[PDB]
């Protein structure tokens, strides 16, 4: 029942903290984490690895148990824990002990060997063979290559130290350090690139030393160049009024009172005498001037968003008509006005100087589809011999301000008829004869007040530092290729035939306080923001068949979700608005197909997207290290496979073979009783569904009888866990036999078994050690204090 | 630590003695808490004090909350106190004359005259005597005026003074309205009786019964002449009526309360018997059997006169308040929320589109220096925060001659709005406009009828001004005055109000015209039902300004620094202030959600809440009505086609029309509809409408205290300068109790009085009145100085100044309009008393903010000083800071002046001829005929003969046509913006032209960069102005109409085709204005005898000399151009 | 059998619809755009039937 | 608008049929118009008066 009203930030707040902070060009130190091994011995000569549960996730798919989904689940999951490990680091710390006229530098990174003397019961002769381990695994270096054509091709040194573990704690390692490792360049490679990008001379970056050539970053797996943004087209024109609207904060227009003084002191007629175009004047305001010179700017950049002027005529004309025609005629340049306009005030000037031709006619006459010719034929009938009225032009400004960008800039009008001098630009000629006055339908211009409205419509000549500096940033801050997009919102480039007239007459200009940073900063947040979707559908959403361009409309819901939660991400707020504001003139399906375009084009998925996929294999691999397993088996009067007698006394592992099994579990669960008793009666029976199995290993003093297998209350219920107990055999005690009773006098008739296992034995303590490849900050070291222009020495 | 609620059982002080039981200490435990039930034991609350001091003397926090809350000693007050501040700040006595002198003079010296008339009159003072000599010495008005002020002392009793102010009320309504039937100045007469033993309370009590009365009051009747009109179209808002002629009918009106009779008859038996039942047994039975004769009156004869005269006697006791504190209690508790959120996004979507389609125009936005002396000119009542350092009155006053003349000088401080001008420096500059939990000052105001307190929420400055800069292009298309069936139609906020016919037409049309039928519901507290809605209609408004505006957010919090749409996001921000009003025994603050008071848009969002709910209920009142349709009752071929609300802030109305009327039982049935769709769908979000409420219904209309049935008005007027609040009239000059006694009466007379009875008894008092004090001085005027302001007693209630004053040659009356100028012009001099800048001088850079572009530099337009220093471009704020001041010291320059006045008679002085009678003006060849002689116009309260003038000419229109000075100028000066410099308004026009006459106000303003047609043209408005009547500080200031003159049609349309057309120039405006104004004056009176003029020739012997005056003027003012002086 | 089946009806409020026209369509007051009075005087509760 | 032809399966006794769709969207979201779309027209919309 209460509610807070939110105060909105300034577009320039949120580019600024957009940039603050969360970027990925520092990199920072780390190491590798040791996982669980808990090996043993048997006897002399044999060692034993038994593999421990690593990640306990992971969840039943109770549909189809299908096998597939439930292994991708897992390695999904478990890689979005490890890649928030390794968010912005690189393994480089390990644990050396010295080389120091001792043999050279040895490494002690696994578990120490000194605890394996107590772990595994070593003997006195296997222990002489521990210092010749430890003095034996020295380090070795190498080489490696990084970056793309795209890139710089660099080359980093690595090193490659011995450690004691597990061959699945190696593939581990060597995925992490495939995966940690994508998209690194040089400093030497990145500081080429960005004077090669920069052509600007006037701008120089700073130098590098010696010591900060070979240091390591990371960069963009794609660049951003003009290609991104040649695809915006079809939305571009939004894009490019709102960034006009954002950065146009005032307008430096004279005031309408001394341009009235002005015109009485240029009128020679008496102040007593009734005048039409001093009284028309009157009757202005120039409180629409901003909206105006937006709209005229805009026009200025695109060739295609021509303003269209409204007239509040029909087929009559007035006094206010006339004047204003006529000030939009001698002040605004032609090439910001469309060809209905061009031609509607041309009508409007030649209804008056014809002998014969009157307004109501020439309109009706005439057909819009081809009005360039009229107002061709009509522009050169006022630039002959009798009549020679001056039509405002404007030219083409190349001027391009110092700044850095990725992006083409290109060519603009100018919104106004100045060519760098306080003199204006006409297309025919600067004079102003005509043959006789100015009559239609009444409302009589007499000879001199045209000479007179020429010489108040000039430009003020003093502003003009003003007048440029504006077009200066304008100029070098708007990609190029965005000069061609369409209109896809009218009313952005309609005013009102007063509104010109007062723009017009003042003489205003655009103008800013704004700087060029900020102009490019936002117009870089647009290019992150459109990548970051775009990569994100080519990783997530992007697939050929199965429902591509032809699929019911129910399922675009769907799809658009994922679209819709990276809109909210704290930072890209302006597309957001933007979308949210104009939906019914650029609807979402044709936005998510120019977006599925892009992302199609070319654009790097995610160094996690083969990650996933590269995991998978190895969860298929090994299920005991993950904490599941299929296929158990329920028979009663087991066996034992005689082939693991050798490492545990007594072990659930058995070698029977199946019989009538059961398609998957909740199905024997319901069955019925002594319906599933013949079921057993007639061996064994196997039953598919993988379960979330937990082991327990247990030395010969003691018994941990969890033992919940197989419930009785009218039924013969599975669990949900099913832990298992194995007993290991240890030199201290291999010769004597076990009774094999706690095993059975803890169970039930019916016994639960596990058809396979998977351990690894060594026949040498030399095959004990494995490798892993690090960084060597000793010649490659990580950087700091990224490439940055000169600026502020002391 | 403690205050008192109390709700219904005394909200409003009643006569009480401070002597019975005063008990000066008592426990006020004996009452009960009002939060709490449980916590009310007075020794529980006493033995928890005990154990938490004894607790307290270990060592403990002991919250004060809740420590001194268990001390029973808290609640302790000595009650003459309490009840001495309730009356202080309760009861307001200011009125006209002090009552002592009222009292004997229409009791004891002028009795005969009243009684002699009517009888009935004779309990009023047998109840008065009776009252005095029983008690005696309790009776008390002793009046203390202090400094300027009357402030009533109580003793005796505490609504001793109430008493005697409504046993005099009696006797003045009696008398005035001329009541020709019997039993109803009988019922008048119990009614004023029982208000009589209790003059607030009882105000309230009969409140109901007097309302419900005025509700049917028509219902059975046998005739009613009905008035015909024209075909109204409801559609254009410009549209006019024109009467047409009469029918006589006897279908009673079908208005509501037919199926809701026995509910109210039962009701205000109820109020009477509640009132008599404390009263003195006032025989119940007469009141049951006489309330019932209401309602078998009939619209003829001089009947129409009993409604006005009944809402007459429901005021008679004057401007009494109600406690603030219990009012912002209960008034915030009948308010519910359940409902769906459905609801609450319509509500947003519409208030969001609504905004939207008015703030985007081509309307101008004035800039912030103009805007700043547009607020000093609103001078609202909220917004007004004078402050002066020290403003010394070192001003040398003669004192009386009661032995010897005395000179001596007081200081005094403000006495008027004082803008802070100066601190504008620090206003246009840094200032925030953001809440944050701080206090403000609260002020209250009281109204007549004693229905409650109405609460007024100051803002500070800064607020007041960037709001109004954010409404500007919404509240001018709003108020556009001129509109076309144009969107903006739906509001009315901009009428002139003043009179009915032109400000409120179609009420009066859907009032007649029995094709169509209006709803007129009214709600309960609206600003305060909003208190749940505002956090989205706020929104609505903010976001509603984020489009449509070109400029973009950028977030600064300095005025001036700030875009159009930044002033958005920093005023629509919720979170409002907290405001500290003084109230008995204490001061309490608030926080009030909702639309405010003082805030720069209340009007406008009341009327965008009132039409947004209005059309949800309406889409939901269709579905109900096309329920009914489909099965047999209201019945097809009863469709609605046009469908017009209109709304003015609070108050609304909705008029639907259709082809075939239905029946008259197919109106309640739809009425009943309607009003219960807007319950459940436009009432579940807070909002509460009651049928019995309004005057919903068909036949009879009814606007904002302006109803109409059958075509006749029946104005309210409740109007009493006799006993007004807020004012020190027993302190001001005779100007403007001159011109004040002249215009109340006048409207009084209009809406419906007998002119004789009326202005014998105001003649009982022009000599016991108008009696200025001037040290050892007392006047007292006669009946001969109402000539003066241009009143004729034999004549009419019209303003026949200009007539009178050419024939007041040689009958006298030469003289009192000599005195009113000596009492009045010579403030002149107290204008011509600039206060030069000299203690202080600060930032100063308001000199650099205020500047108009300038012609003739700043050395010239006028060479001496004479018409240039006075009004320089360069000095625009030094002149306005005297011409903002001149009351303050203007009270004592009467107080001056009421010597001189004195000193004229004394002396040789006045008796002199006048100035306008020596120029000559007049026609020749008038043609004269008989008037219509039919009674048939809208206004059946008037006289006989105003009605026969009215449907001679008909209904004036368009009220710009006809002349008016006082509102010409106004419309010219609005619809002149855009071109006008900084400080213009009409006070700055008037004061130019009497300082520098007819030369040097041409002379500074055609340097001022203004066109010279319209200026001349309002010149020759001004000067019309000027000869129309005298100053008066009152009537230059607002202004006040002529009333009967501008309601009958003799504006320039007709009253070109009067003049016969001439053959010679066009003549100029100066005389025009002049000869035209005389004619219609003439117009006016002959009509009043009896006779219309047709034709009428100018004299042109008389108008080559008026050609002529033009020919060596024009050359005055060109050829001081020609020399560079 | 359809009126008993189609209990409900889905639409946007008109609010809604003269919302989206006046940003789809800027115009300026005092030109008499009979397409905007036309529209806002419009009522939607009889849907079911139709 | 177009026939539409698509139906969810299930048990029945009766016969089943095609029907108009009252909405003029097609299957894809993509709008049905007779003739053409992109409506564009070189001249204004003279009435009598309006």
């Amino acid at each position: 029942l209460d509610n807070v009203i939110k105060q909105i930030e300034a577009l320039s707040v949120i580019v600024n903290r957009s940039e603050k902070a969360d970027d990925a060009q520092i990199l920072g130190p780390n190491t590798y984490k040791q996982l669980l091994e808990h090996l043993f011995s048997p006897e002399e000569n044999v060692y034993i690895l038994l593999p421990i549960q690593a990640y306990t996730g992971g969840v039943i798919d109770r549909r189809d148990a299908s096998f597939s989904n439930f292994a991708y689940s897992i390695a999904s999951k478990l890689m979005m824990e490890l890649s928030a490990a390794t968010h912005n680091k690189i393994f480089t710390d390990y644990t050396r002990i010295a080389a120091s006229a001792l043999g050279p530098e040895i490494s002690t990174e696994g578990m120490p060997l000194f605890s394996l003397i107590e772990s595994l019961e070593l003997t006195e002769a296997e222990t002489s063979r521990l210092p010749v381990i430890q003095d034996s695994m020295v380090i070795q270096k190498s080489t490696a290559t990084v970056g793309n054509a795209q890139q710089g091709i660099s080359t980093i040194n690595i090193k490659r130290v011995p450690f004691v573990g597990s061959a699945f704690q190696q593939v581990i390692d060597q995925l992490l350090w495939e995966y940690s490792t994508t998209s690194l360049t040089t400093k030497e490679q990145r500081r080429q690139r960005i004077t090669e990008m920069v052509n600007d001379r006037r701008i120089m970056i700073q130098k590098l030393t010696l010591a900060e050539k070979p240091q390591v970053m990371r960069h963009v797996t794609t660049e951003i160049n003009n290609d991104l943004f040649f695809k915006m087209s079809p939305v571009a024109q939004l894009y490019i009024y709102h960034l006009d609207r954002a950065f146009l904060d005032g307008v430096g227009f004279t005031p309408l009172a001394e341009k009235q003084q002005q015109l009485q002191l240029q009128l020679k007629t008496n102040i007593l005498t009734a005048n039409l175009i001093r009284s028309a004047i009157n009757g202005m305001n120039t409180e629409s001037n901003l909206e105006v010179a937006i709209k005229m700017m805009q026009a200025a950049q695109l060739h295609r968003a021509s303003i269209e002027i409204a007239f509040p005529m029909n087929v009559s004309l007035s006094p206010e008509i006339i004047v204003q025609c006529f000030i939009v005629w001698m002040s605004i340049p032609e090439q910001l006005l469309s060809d209905r306009s061009n031609f509607i005030i041309a009508a409007v000037i030649w209804a008056g100087f014809s002998a014969d031709d009157s307004y109501a006619d020439i309109m009706r006459r005439s057909a819009r589809a081809s009005d360039r010719q009229n107002y061709d034929i009509i522009k050169a009938a006022l630039s002959s011999r009798k009549f020679k009225l001056p039509r405002a032009s404007t030219t083409l400004f190349d001027e391009n301000e110092p700044v850095v960008r990725r992006y083409q800039i290109g060519r603009v009008y100018a919104p106004f008829p100045v060519d760098r001098y306080g003199s204006p630009v006409y297309s025919n000629c600067t004079k102003v004869e005509l043959a006789s006055d100015y009559n239609a339908e009444g409302f009589t211009i007499r000879k001199d007040d045209f000479r007179a409205l020429q010489a108040v419509l000039r430009i003020d000549e003093d502003r003009a530092a003003d007048m440029f500096t504006t077009l200066r940033i304008m100029i070098s801050s708007i990609p190029a290729v965005w000069y061609d997009a369409e209109v896809v919102h009218y009313p952005h480039t309609a005013v009102e035939l007063e509104q010109l007239a007062a723009y017009g007459l003042t003489g205003a200009y655009p103008r800013t306080n704004h700087s060029v940073d900020t102009i490019v900063k936002t117009v870089n947040n647009i290019s992150a923001t459109y990548s970051t979707i775009a990569q994100m559908l080519s990783t997530i959403d992007l697939d050929p068949t199965r429902y591509g361009t032809s699929e019911s409309i129910d399922k675009f819901k769907i799809a658009w979700e994922n679209v819709e939660s990276v809109l909210n991400m704290e930072g890209n707020d302006f597309v957001k608005t933007i979308m949210y504001a104009y939906e019914d003139n650029f609807p979402k399906k044709d936005f998510y197909m120019m977006l599925k375009q892009i992302a199609s084009d070319g654009q790097g998925a995610h160094p996690i997207a083969a990650a996933i996929d590269q995991l998978r294999t190895i969860v298929y691999r090994e299920p005991e290290r993950f904490g599941y397993i299929d296929s158990v088996i329920l028979t009663h009067n087991p066996d034992v496979d005689t082939a693991y007698n050798r490492f545990f006394h007594l072990h659930p592992i058995v070698t029977n073979q199946p019989s009538n099994t059961i398609k998957n579990a909740q199905l024997w669960n319901e069955m019925r009783l002594e319906q599933q008793v013949e079921h057993i009666k007639a061996g064994p029976v196997r039953i598919i569904g993988p379960f979330h199995v937990t082991y327990n290993y247990l030395s010969e003093e003691e018994d941990m009888p969890a033992t919940s297998h197989i419930i009785m209350k009218d039924n013969m219920i599975l669990n949900d866990h099913l832990t298992f107990n194995f007993v290991k055999r240890e030199r201290r005690n291999n010769k004597k036999r076990v009774s094999s009773f706690r095993y059975k006098a803890v169970e039930m008739y019916v016994a639960v078994r596990i058809s396979r296992f998977q351990l690894e034995v060594l026949r040498d303590l030399h095959d004990l050690v494995r490798s892993r490849t690090y960084l060597d900050v000793s010649k490659s070291p990580l950087a700091t204090t990224p490439i940055r222009v000169v600026e502020y020495v002391r | 630590d403690f205050n008192l609620y109390v709700s219904g059982g005394a909200s409003r002080v009643r006569n009480i003695d401070m002597s019975t039981l005063p008990t000066s200490i008592n426990v006020l435990d004996h009452f009960e808490l009002y939060g709490d039930a449980s916590m009310k034991e007075y020794v529980r609350s006493g033995e928890w004090y005990g154990l938490l001091r004894e607790i307290e003397q270990e060592g403990m926090t002991v919250n004060e909350s809740e420590k001194v809350f268990a001390n029973p000693d808290t609640y302790v007050l000595n009650v003459k106190k309490y009840f001495l501040r309730r009356f202080q700040q309760e009861i307001a006595s200011t009125g006209m004359t002090p009552l002592t002198d009222e009292l004997l003079n229409i009791m004891f010296v002028h009795w005969n005259i009243i009684v002699t008339a009517e009888p009935k009159l004779q309990v009023i003072k047998d109840d008065l005597l009776k009252y005095y000599s029983r008690y005696g010495v309790d009776a008390t008005f002793d009046y203390n005026m202090k400094r300027s002020e009357m402030t009533v002392v109580t003793r005796g009793h505490l609504l001793a003074h109430k008493v005697l102010e409504c046993a005099l009320r009696i006797v003045e309504t009696i008398y005035t309205y001329d009541i020709q039937d019997e039993t109803f100045k009988d019922i008048l007469i119990d009614l004023g009786r029982l208000i009589m033993r209790d003059p607030i309370y009882g105000t309230t009590t009969v409140r109901d019964a007097t309302t419900v009365m005025k509700q049917l009051m028509y219902t059975q009747g046998t005739q009613f002449r009905r008035i015909m009109f024209k075909k109204y179209d409801y559609s254009n808002f410009n549209e006019k009526l024109v009467l047409k002629g009469e029918q006589m009918t006897n279908e009673p009106p079908t208005l509501l309360a037919t199926t809701h009779y026995e509910e109210m008859d039962k009701k205000r038996i109820d109020a009477l018997i509640k009132a008599n039942q404390r009263a003195g047994n006032i025989l119940s039975q007469s009141s049951i059997e006489r309330c019932r004769y209401t309602d078998s009156l009939d619209l003829v004869g001089d009947a129409n006169r009993y409604f006005s005269a009944l809402t007459t006697l429901e005021a008679v006791a004057g401007f009494a308040s109600s406690d603030l504190l219990s009012g912002f209690i209960d008034s915030n508790e009948s308010i519910e929320f359940t409902g769906t959120a459905h609801l609450r996004k319509l509500l947003y979507h519409s208030v969001r589109e609504q905004i939207t389609t008015l703030n985007t125009s081509t309307v101008p936005r004035p800039s912030l220096p103009k805007v700043l002396l547009s607020s000093a000119k609103d001078t609202a009542s909220a917004s007004i925060e004078p402050l002066t350092f020290r403003i010394y009155k070192t001003t040398p006053e003669y004192d009386g001659e009661s032995l010897n003349l005395v000179e001596s000088t007081v200081e005094m401080s403000t006495r008027q709005k004082k803008p802070n001008l100066m601190k504008a420096a620090e206003i246009l500059r840094s200032t925030v406009t953001t809440n944050q939990e701080m206090i403000i000052s609260g002020g209250t105001r009281a109204v007549q009828g004693g229905k409650g307190a109405r609460a007024v929420y100051p803002t500070k400055q800064p607020y007041h001004i960037a709001g109004s800069l954010l409404f500007h292009k919404v509240d001018t298309i709003v108020n556009a005055n001129k509109k076309y069936r144009g969107v903006s139609n739906k509001y009315g906020q901009g009428i002139s109000n003043a009179i009915p016919h032109i400000g409120v037409p179609e009420i009066i049309a859907v009032s007649s015209d029995g094709m169509a039928i209006c709803l007129a519901l009214d709600v309960s507290a609206f600003d305060v039902a909003q208190k749940y809605t505002e956090a989205d209609i706020e929104l609505a408004m903010r976001d509603g300004f984020l489009d449509s505006e070109i400029s973009m957010i950028s977030g600064e919090t300095v005025l001036e620094r700030m875009n159009p749409a930044d002033l958005a996001n920093n005023l629509l921000t919720n979170t409002p202030p907290r405001y500290k009003y003084q109230t008995a025994l204490g001061d309490i603050i608030i926080l009030q959600h909702d639309n405010r008071s003082g805030v720069p848009w209340t009007g406008t969002q009341n009327d965008l809440v009132n039409v947004s709910n209005h059309h949800m209920a309406y889409d939901e009142y269709k579905k109900r009505v096309a329920e009914l349709q489909r099965q047999g009752k209201i019945s097809i071929d009863v469709n609605d086609k046009h469908h017009i609300v209109r709304v003015f802030g609070d108050d609304s109305t909705f008029i639907m029309t259709y082809d075939e009327p239905p029946s008259a039982e197919e109106v309640h049935l739809m009425c009943a509809t309607f009003v219960e769709s807007y319950q459940d769908t436009a009432g579940t979000l807070g909002f509460a409408i009651n049928a019995r409420k309004g005057m919903i219904g068909r036949y009879g209309s009814e606007y904002l205290k302006n109803s109409a049935i059958y075509g006749n008005i029946k104005s309210v007027n409740q109007v009493k300068f006799r006993g007004s609040e807020k004012s020190a009239s027993y302190h001001f000059g005779v100007s403007e109790k001159v011109s004040m006694i002249r215009d109340i009466t006048d409207l009084t007379i209009t809406r419906g009085c007998d002119e004789t009875r009326k202005w014998k008894y105001n003649l009982m008092m022009l000599p016991v009145d108008l009696t200025t004090r001037a040290g050892a001085f007392r006047m007292h005027n006669l009946c001969s100085i109402m000539t003066g302001v241009g009143k004729m007693y034999l004549g009419g209630t019209l303003n026949n100044k200009l007539i009178a004053s050419y024939h007041g040659s040689s009958f006298g009356w030469n003289f009192d309009d000599n005195l009113i100028k000596t009492a009045n012009s010579i403030g002149a001099i107290s204008d011509s008393s600039y206060d030069a800048i000299s203690t202080k001088i600060t930032n100063l850079a308001d000199f650099k903010d205020s500047q108009q572009r300038i012609t003739r530099d700043i050395i010239t337009s006028g060479r001496l000083p004479q018409h240039l220093n006075r009004y320089g471009k360069s000095n625009i704020l030094r002149h306005i800071l005297a011409s903002a001041a001149m009351g303050p010291l203007s009270q004592i320059e009467k107080n001056v002046n009421a010597y001189n006045v004195v000193m004229g008679i004394l002396n040789g002085k006045l008796e002199a001829p006048t100035v306008l009678e020596r120029l000559n003006m007049g026609f020749k060849y008038v043609v004269m005929s008989d008037l219509k002689q039919d009674d048939y116009s809208p206004y059946s309260c008037q006289g006989l003969q105003y009605r026969r003038m009215l449907v001679h000419w008909g209904l004036n229109d368009s009220r710009i046509t006809s002349f008016d000075p006082k509102g010409k100028l106004q419309h010219l000066l609005a619809k002149n913006s855009q071109i006008l410099p900084i400080h213009f308004d009409i006070e700055f026009v008037y004061r130019l032209y009497l300082q520098a006459g007819t030369m040097g106000f041409l002379q500074v303003m055609s340097y001022y960069q203004l066109p010279d047609t319209l200026t001349h043209e309002m010149l020759a408005a001004v000067v019309a102005l000027e000869l129309q009547l005298g100053n008066d500080k009152y009537a230059v200031d607002m202004g006040v109409y002529s009333s009967q003159a501008g309601q009958i049609r003799i504006n320039d349309a007709l009253m070109d085709s009067i003049i016969q057309h001439r053959r010679g120039p066009p003549l100029p405006i100066i005389d025009r204005t002049l000869n035209r104004l005389l004619l219609h004056t003439y117009m006016l009176m002959f009509g009043l005898m009896g006779k219309s003029i047709d034709s009428t020739k100018i004299d042109p012997t008389l108008s080559w000399r008026a050609i002529l005056e033009s020919n060596d003027q024009r050359i005055a003012q060109l050829s001081e151009l020609l020399t560079a002086v």
